[PDB]
């Protein structure tokens, strides 16, 4: 069952198991293969998540999964391979920067394959550089399902956990009973920025560290700019109040429009926050195109 | 989340009837009856009590149970071990925190062994191709309650009732899809408690009227009517908590007047 691929070396370990370039020996194809072990507790929900979701999500902008190889003693899913992950590409990018059509391309490529998922009830909540995936042609895909989950409408209280704190929504930070598609489009918002600058826009240690560092760029937040927010499990009266600071200044190479679709997307109250599918309808993308990545992968 | 509520609701539709288990089995099932399958059901609805689990885990369970005996053949010495493989891996994707397989062992009262729930688990995979987010009667309630005015907890926890009945007798039910019989259970808790019908907006979501819902609807009428003599009783007990509002305790109406 495993006689076709031949391994060429590690990629890297995600959410559970250990990701491998691999190469089918009749066909051709590049593949990556993760490898889960059942040396236990029977096949982790991660594995039952990621498998089941992602074989109803066939999208040019979700990483495909090719095949499920199913041993007595090993579970190996077959995805298709792309050339870098977005950390590693904006590391090498520190230089020259990134162009503007690309991060265009790479946001509108990113909303549709977001869009896609929240049309069919599942949520990401992992979303981070190190998630999205390119290949040489211009594509950027989302990957690692292991975090994902599919949900109800209206939603239920689901894992508090959930997504790595520098991309993890106020909501979640504040112990929201409920929280939704919006957890996604805020942890895109934060790489929208992290692709301009190259830099993380709330890198904090801590969840209180990460709450106040989001409150300095963005105003503490009231009942004004978001209701509710003060009965919030994990809101302290004794918050500092910071001043909503000039958004121009937030991520100073963006134009009017990436700088409105920014804030959007970085809107306190869940509900005022922008959906991935009316994002791509923004003016921001009035322009856009498909460019290849200016570098060798 | 009113962006997504449409393209949920058409894909929730277009799956259940990819999910929809074989109408006919039993009678391809040499040794396990209608019955059988009422005593395992009703057996999962006390283990979901026992270790306050999701309503959404056990209606996922069975669909995972109906879908594996659509094609295979079990004795019935193992349709428990079937049963509890299933709760399981519907424990496994739906629950925050899952009850660990120990624990599973523990409650098969030693029937089984740790090995054989593993086994058993990885075999319902193969046969169902990890294919495990099936629309459920549950999940179209949830989006039926939002057409409330305004909304009533009687009506919901009636409804959830009613809902989970359904899932107890392979004859009728096995024939009904998730999205009818949540339109059958949503009427007949709103009629119930507040003397209302299906209302118009439901019409232009689903496509329904009290006419297509009608068959459905007709026995669903007849097992609220004898729920009470029915001889699996763990539903009935559960919805007397207060939990969801006692429930089982209302008065079933004589007649729907259709
Ligand atoms: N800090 C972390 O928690 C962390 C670190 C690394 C990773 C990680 C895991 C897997 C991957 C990865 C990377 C690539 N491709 C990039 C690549 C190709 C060749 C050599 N190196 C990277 N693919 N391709 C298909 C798949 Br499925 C895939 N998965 C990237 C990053 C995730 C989280
Ligand atoms: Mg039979």
């Amino acid at each position: 069952s495993m006689e076709n691929f031949q391994k060429v070396e590690k990629i890297g370990e995600g959410t559970y198991g250990v990701v491998y370039k691999a190469r089918n020996k009749l066909t051709g194809e590049v593949v990556a293969l993760k490898k889960i072990r059942l040396d236990t507790e029977g096949v982790p929900s991660t594995a039952i998540r990621e498998i089941s979701l992602l074989k109803e999500l066939n999208h040019p902008n979700i990483v495909k999964l090719l095949d499920v190889i199913h041993t007595e003693n090993k579970l190996y899913l077959v995805f298709e391979f792309l050339h870098q992950d977005l950390k590693k590409f904006m590391d090498a990018s520190a230089l020259t920067g990134i162009p503007l059509p690309l991060i265009k391309s790479y946001l509108f490529q990113l909303l549709q394959g977001l869009a896609f998922c929240h049309s069919h009830r599942v949520l990401h909540r992992d979303l981070k550089p190190q998630n999205l995936l390119i290949n040489t042609e211009g594509a950027i895909k989302l990957a690692d399902f292991g975090l994902a989950r599919a949900f109800g409408v209206p939603v239920r209280t689901y894992t508090h956990e959930v997504v790595t704190l520098w991309y993890r929504a106020p909501e979640i930070l504040l112990g929201c009973k409920y929280y939704s598609t919006a957890v996604d489009i805020w942890s895109l918002g934060c790489i929208f920025a992290e692709m301009v600058t190259r830099r993380a826009l709330f890198p904090g240690d801590s969840e209180i560290d990460q709450l106040f560092r989001i409150f300095r760029t963005l105003g503490t937040p009231d009942e004004v700019v978001w209701p509710g927010v003060t009965s919030m499990p994990d809101y302290k009266p004794s918050f500092p109040k910071w001043a909503r600071q000039d958004f121009s200044k937030v991520v100073p190479p963006l134009d009017e429009d990436g700088r409105s679709l920014l804030s959007q997307m970085l809107h306190y109250d869940p509900n005022k926050r922008i959906s991935a599918k009316a994002a791509l309808a923004h003016p921001f993308f009035q322009d856009v195109t498909k460019p290849v990545p200016h570098l060798r992968l | 989340v009113p962006d997504y509520h449409e393209d949920i609701h058409t894909y929730l539709r277009e799956m259940e009837v990819k999910c929809k288990p074989k109408v006919g089995y039993m009678k391809k099932q040499p040794d396990i009856t209608n019955s059988m399958r009422a005593i395992l059901v009703d057996w999962l609805v006390e283990v979901g009590e026992e270790y306050k689990l999701q309503n959404e885990t056990l209606h996922l369970a069975v669909n995972y149970i109906d879908r594996f005996l659509s094609s295979m053949s079990v004795l019935r010495g193992k349709l428990q071990l079937v049963g509890t493989a299933a709760m399981l891996l519907a424990s496994k994707f739906e629950e925050i925190y899952p009850p660990e397989v120990a624990e599973f062992v523990y409650i098969t009262d030693d029937t089984y062994t740790k090995k054989q729930v593993l086994r058993m688990e990885h075999l319902v995979l193969k046969v169902l191709t990890f294919d495990l987010a099936a629309p459920t009667v549950n999940q179209f309630l949830t989006q039926y309650f939002l057409h409330q005015q305004p909304a009533n907890c009687k009506v919901e926890s009636l409804a959830m009732f009613l809902g989970e009945l359904s899932l107890i007798d392979a004859d009728p039910y096995l024939k009904y899809l998730p999205s009818v019989i949540a339109g059958a259970a949503f009427h007949l808790a709103l009629y119930t408690v507040t003397g209302q019908s299906w209302p118009e907006s439901l019409i232009r979501k689903t496509g329904y009227t009290l006419e297509s819902l009608k068959p459905c609807l007709m026995d669903l009428h007849q097992t609220y009517l004898k729920a009470p003599q029915h001889a699996q009783q763990s539903i009935r007990e559960k919805y007397k908590n207060s939990k969801y509002h006692g429930v089982s305790l209302l008065n079933p109406p004589e007649t729907l007047n259709l």
